[PDB]
């Protein structure tokens, strides 16, 4: 069986490269983040524009919900993240303590704290309620790509240009795990499974691996797409068929069969790279972001 | 940001 996505709504607004989409846990909302430094929040069946959230200096890398659908948290190149209250559009809080750009961010599930990655080649763990820095690791050599929390909260994986992602313990900082397969190409994104068993991994080869990280061993790699220069998100599809979805540097998502590794789908349709993609938590609904010559946001509706 | 940035 393979997917049959369809393009039902393309949302421009956004004046520059779009970085990022999120679907609320909730289902009801996209968040998209843009170089033009601006969140905006459209709705998730229909893609119609809802509002504008500003505040950061620079251009936003990433944007992130908390697990109440009530926050986002974004990364900037401002050397700031920011938590906002959806709702209200206030800026909760600006977490200051990154040396160099903020790359990437996410919530814990229990959302009482952030994980931020940067340029700075740190990681840092912040409190949401107070928005101060609670952790710093000194986790790589290089820009930070992604970093992620478990199921529980327990564990955060990193990425870095360094070629290597790491599993950190989030109450002791101690490195837990390095991960590195036969080659040493910069790593563009990390996460875990929704079941929490395995870490998907993107490298600038044009490959993703599904790790089983406590073993430590790649289990499936998916080719077939580009990526060579850009820090591509990559997504579990859980709706419907069991994907593999991702941008590529050849304006198209891929969809992949989790198990077989086949490629099931290619999604036609951007005028530039496509950086981002989000998986709808409900509905079998693809997000799609495309870069600087293109500026749109693509949602695209499957049958399975 | 991630939209130029590269390694
Ligand atoms: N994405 C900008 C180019 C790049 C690659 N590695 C880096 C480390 C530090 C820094 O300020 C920029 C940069």
């Amino acid at each position: 069986v393979k997917p049959n996505y369809a393009l039902k709504f393309t949302l421009a607004g956004h004046t520059k490269a779009v970085s990022s989409v999120k679907f609320s846990p909730n289902g009801e909302w996209l968040a998209s983040s843009s170089a033009d430094k601006l969140i905006k929040i459209w709705g998730a069946y229909d893609g119609k524009f809802e509002k504008t959230i500003s505040g950061h200096k620079l251009g936003i890398s990433d944007v992130a919900w908390s697990s109440d659908s009530n926050l986002l948290v974004s990364a900037s190149d401002d050397k700031t993240l920011k938590i906002w209250d959806v709702s209200s559009g206030k800026c909760l809080k600006t977490l200051k303590g990154h040396s160099n750009y903020v790359f990437c961010c996410n919530f814990n599930p229990q959302s009482n704290l952030i994980v931020s990655g940067s340029f700075d080649e740190s990681v840092r763990i912040w409190d949401v309620k107070t928005g101060k820095c609670l952790k710093t690791l000194p986790a790589h050599s290089d820009p930070v790509s992604a970093v992620h929390f478990n199921r529980d909260g327990s564990l955060i994986v990193s990425s870095s240009y360094d070629g290597l992602c790491r599993i950190w313990d989030t109450a002791s900082g101690q490195c837990l795990k390095t991960l590195i397969d036969d080659d040493n190409p910069p790593v563009s994104f990390v996460k875990f499974s929704p079941n929490g068993k395995y870490i998907l991994a993107a490298t600038l080869d044009n490959t993703l691996k599904l790790w089983d990280y406590s073993k430590g061993k790649c289990l499936k790699t998916y080719t077939g797409h580009k990526n060579e220069k850009y820090c591509i998100f990559a997504n579990f599809s859980v709706t419907g068929g069991k994907w593999i979805v991702s941008g590529s540097e050849d304006n198209l998502v891929y969809i992949w069969n989790l198990q077989t590794k086949e490629i099931v789908q290619k999604l036609q349709g951007h005028t530039d790279v496509v950086i981002s993609t989000a998986c709808h938590p409900t509905e079998n609904i693809i997000a799609s972001a495309a870069l600087e010559n293109d500026k749109t946001i693509k949602l695209w509706k499957s049958d399975c | 940001a991630r939209t130029k940035e590269t390694a």
